[PDB]
């Protein structure tokens, strides 16, 4: 269980449910194409107001595997950024997402690559094969610590709330319900 | 080693040039180098922290404050108190600044006009903004007393910050009171309801975590009704 | 199988595009299936425009008489609602977006365009009709989706329509119920001129098995947001704007009674009813909140 | 508190009379430790009650249940406290006031915490908000403290029922609101259908 497991950080992440559906759809579509569950990876965009981070949208990222390690295509990201900046001018790259269980060495390797793009990226993990009764979404920050003389990166989990957008609430409710004025 | 000695010198030159955010970044990077002795890595971190505190207020400085606050090693530094307090938007006392000012080199105590230092003024402005988060409104006499400045200066700087758009509020000069952006009424009621129901969810999750047996036993009773 | 619709069959799509059954019938396409993802993204984009019209492209496919929308994306264009084929200015961007989408496994191609009508209902204006007629002439199969984000919020129900135009010269058949919407006086003339040049598709929504699971688990915490909505002040300016319009409508209905279009007062009465009913529903949620959290004591 | 609970419970199970008596003076003079429910319920600290260090147990009882005024009334019996401990007990007294009412006037605070000027009180409320004990905002003009959130201190085994007495009072409240909707919705249909029916009668008289 190699991660931080100590003091809290920013602790102000507001997540929009659009992002959860984006990631679900990404995983469902890749699973449909390959006929088996596939780990999917992408970018998280939104706003940062001081220590409050608002995760508003997301998009799929391109990657390759060199031997056994996952490499994010950085040229693809910068191209995608030039494209999302035209329609979401007020939004910024906040971090990345992937699917699976608790964080692992591969997630740290990729997180370091994302750290080459932005200073303090968030990491969101979604478990589409959950056995439990709580929403299988977790958010993490990275901390850089020294253990036995080795300066290493670890994840620290952050608590998060769901967004309070009225139109989004009605949309989500309408989707969840799927069927007089009063 | 010689290459690292240059890098240290380069950071020091930036420090001495008052390029504090750039110096802080270079010092911070030096603090990560495992080939450098632990004591000197911390000296580098301390230099990064001091330069970040002294840096001009803004996004790059705030991002570095966040980077340093996430670094557990900063808790071994005497200035951690100050770091934490500004990162968390807390009011910094004269006494705490006195000690920090004693931690600085002469060149780092640079003064703009009539003897007043950049840091003196930055701390007042930080404290004004921090006070705006504690109060809905406050008198200039009290605000001055809390910030350890004359009441006229508290009014003048508050007035400047409001005009400059760095603080939201308005001033009543006859009653001698500054009013801070309250954001009260009905939206606050909705936010308090959210806090209450979030407390409800946390309480249910903690009941299920600490005792799942009774949680299931009482969960079946809801379906029985 | 809930997830069967997510399977993309390229050859089957090519076969349908080679067959072109829509050329045999101008009422061929009757249904519009929209993914929960595309709905949410379009409503979120529409709300993000505020009181200004925005537009985007929809990615999807066809299946018999049904048009399927899988995804959508915003276009960085000016002149939505004023420029015919405003989307054309984003041609280059559309080509690159789709190219990049194909790199990450988005296989569905352009199926239509969406745009917003903030506070003035779902229908096609003259400009919209010209745009959709162009799209159906050169880009068929294509559909036009219109969303009112403002009315979605005020009514607490999603305000969306899917439309297809008739070719120049072609007349619709006998049956046209036309579900009534309040149209403001600055838009009603153009609405009336073009309302018979297109038809509305039957809209339905879908989500995946995982979406289903995740939305139930989201609800286990998202219920808090339903008891803290505050809808009366979020978009207040809308109801005050509608009342202004209602007042001018009533002025015209008074002029109709003066000396001497088909009963303007009844229309205005249904408008005032709708606006008031929305307002009272807002108060209903506020009173419910007051009953639950304030009237408790020690 | 959370870390300090385990950290001092580890020492509590491995300590004797005098060491526990001094440990009480160490837990009360430590930042973040505002709840002493697990520490007061220990058998090791139960031995100190009615013994050589009884006033220290009474001091722990005041810090876990009572207020600063209760300490002032029994200051001759209770052991002396430093400014940090006096502050902490004042913070907890403000929490008790905030548990009673949402908007606390300065007068009630000045009288309950035994303070002379307004800034002392304002600085104590700042120290409270900064130690994550209270949440809220101060109003100077109306001389009132607006409390947004206050933590739980008193455990109260005997008075626990009162919590349920309010919880049920909320439950019943919900049970009314729910039923209300069920009825109103029903009425909203009961009218609609009726009206439709009536319209269908009027429309049937057009043929005549
Ligand atoms: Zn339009």
């Amino acid at each position: 269980s190699v991660m931080a497991c100590g003091v809290t950080g920013s602790v102000s992440v507001a997540l929009h449910p659009l992002v959860i559906l984006n990631i679900s759809d990404h995983w469902i579509r890749m699973r449909s194409q390959e006929g088996r569950p596939v780990q999917v990876i992408g970018a998280l965009i939104g706003k940062q107001e001081g220590r409050n981070i608002e995760v508003m949208n997301s998009f799929e990222l391109l990657s390759h595997t060199v031997e056994e390690k996952i490499i994010i295509d950085k040229e693809y990201y910068y191209t995608k950024e030039e494209q999302f900046k035209q329609v979401f001018k007020e939004l910024e790259f906040l971090g990345w997402y992937t699917t699976g269980g608790p964080p692992d060495p591969s997630d740290i390797h990729v997180h370091k690559q994302v750290c080459e793009i932005i200073e303090s990226p968030l990491f969101l993990k979604l478990n589409p094969m959950t056995k439990h009764t709580d929403l299988p979404v977790s958010v993490f920050e990275s901390v850089i610590d020294i253990i036995n003389g080795e300066a290493t990166m670890l994840f620290a989990e952050l608590t998060y709330t769901l967004a309070t957008e009225e139109a989004e609430r009605i949309g989500v409710d309408h989707v969840a319900r799927m069927t007089s004025t009063v | 080693q010689l290459q690292i000695h240059y890098k240290v010198c380069y950071a020091r030159v930036l420090d001495y040039r008052r390029k504090f955010i750039e110096a802080a970044q270079r010092y911070n990077e030096l603090s990560y180098k495992t080939i450098v002795h632990e004591s000197e890595r911390l000296e580098a971190l301390k230099h990064a922290l001091h330069c970040t505190i002294l840096a001009s207020a803004g996004q790059q400085r705030s991002r570095m404050l966040a980077t340093l606050f996430k670094d557990e090693r900063c808790q071994q530094l005497a200035a951690y108190g100050i770091l934490e307090k500004m990162y968390l938007d807390r009011i910094i006392r004269g006494n705490q600044l006195q000690e920090f000012a004693a931690m600085l080199m002469p060149h780092q105590k640079a003064t703009t006009a009539d003897g007043s230092s950049i840091l003196d003024r930055a701390v007042i402005e930080h404290n004004l903004l921090s006070a705006s988060k504690l109060y809905n409104n406050i008198t200039f006499e009290e605000l001055g007393a809390l910030l350890e400045i004359p009441a006229a200066k508290a009014e003048k700087i508050a007035s400047q910050m409001i005009t400059e758009g760095r603080m939201n509020g308005f001033i009543d000069q006859i009653d001698g009171i500054v009013h801070f952006e309250t954001r009260e009424a009905l939206p606050t009621w909705d936010k308090q309801i959210q806090s209450l129901c979030f407390q409800v969810n946390n309480l249910l999750e903690k009941i299920s975590q600490t005792a799942p047996e009774w949680t299931a036993q009482a969960m079946e009773a809801q379906m029985a009704q | 199988s809930i997830d069967e619709i997510y399977k993309y069959d390229k050859k089957q799509q090519q076969e349908i595009l080679a067959a072109k059954p829509w050329t045999k019938d101008h009422h061929y396409f009757k249904y519009c299936k929209i993914s929960a993802l595309a709905l949410l993204k379009m409503v979120m984009h529409a709300r993000s425009g505020g009181n200004l019209e925005v537009m985007g492209l929809m990615l999807g496919k066809v299946d018999g008489e049904t048009m399927i929308i899988m995804d959508s994306f915003a276009l960085p264009v000016e002149g939505t609602e004023t420029r015919v084929n405003a989307q054309a200015a984003a041609y280059e961007y559309m080509a690159a977006y789709i190219e990049n989408a194909k790199q990450v496994g988005r296989l569905e191609n352009a199926i239509g365009w969406y745009h917003s009508h903030p506070g003035y209902g779902c229908w096609l204006s003259g400009i919209d009709v010209s745009t959709q007629m162009l799209n159906q002439q050169f880009q068929e199969p294509f559909v036009a989706v219109v969303i009112d984000p403002t009315r979605t919020i005020s009514a607490g129900k999603v305000n969306l329509g899917a439309f297809r135009t008739y070719p120049k010269g072609y007349k619709p058949p006998d049956e046209g119920p036309s579900e009534y919407q309040t149209i403001p006086l600055n838009k009603i003339e153009d609405f009336g001129v073009h309302c018979k040049q297109y038809y509305a598709l039957e809209v339905s929504y879908f989500k995946s098995s995982l979406d289903r699971k995740l939305l139930e688990l989201l609800w286990n915490k998202y219920w808090v947001n339903t008891l803290s909505s505050s809808s009366l002040l979020t978009n207040a300016d809308y109801t005050t704007g509608q009342v202004f319009d209602l007042s001018e409508k009533l002025e015209q209905s008074e002029a109709q009674l003066g000396r001497g279009s088909e009963d303007k007062l009844a229309k205005a009465t249904r408008d005032s009813c709708k606006t008031t009913i929305e307002a009272i529903h807002g108060l209903m949620s506020q009173v419910i909140k007051d009953k639950l959290f304030n009237q408790i004591n020690i | 508190t959370g870390q300090n609970q385990e950290q001092f419970l580890l020492l509590a199970k491995s300590a004797k009379g005098a060491a526990l008596a001094t440990l009480i003076h160490q837990v009360l003079e430590a930042p973040g430790v505002y709840v002493f429910g697990e520490l007061l319920d220990m058998p090791n600290v139960r031995e100190l009650a009615e013994s050589d260090f009884a006033s220290t147990f009474r001091l722990l009882t005041v810090f876990a249940y009572g207020t600063y005024a209760d300490y002032l009334a029994e200051a001759r019996n209770l052991p002396p406290l430093t400014e940090a401990q006096k502050n902490k007990l004042r913070h907890l007294s403000v929490v008790t006031l905030a548990a009673k009412v949402k908007c606390i006037p300065y007068a009630v605070l000045l009288e309950a915490l035994a303070l002379r000027n307004v800034r002392q009180l304002e600085d104590l409320v700042i120290e409270a908000v900064y130690a994550d004990v209270l949440r809220g905002s101060l109003d100077q003009r109306n001389q009132r403290l607006e409390v947004d959130y206050s933590i739980g201190r008193d455990i109260q085994r005997q008075d626990l029922s009162a919590i349920a007495r309010t919880l049920q009072e909320w439950c019943v409240g919900c049970e009314v609101v729910l039923s209300g909707i069920e009825e109103q919705v029903s009425r909203a249909n009961q009218h609609k259908e009726q009206q439709l029916g009536l319209k269908q009668q009027i429309e049937s008289e057009v043929a005549n």
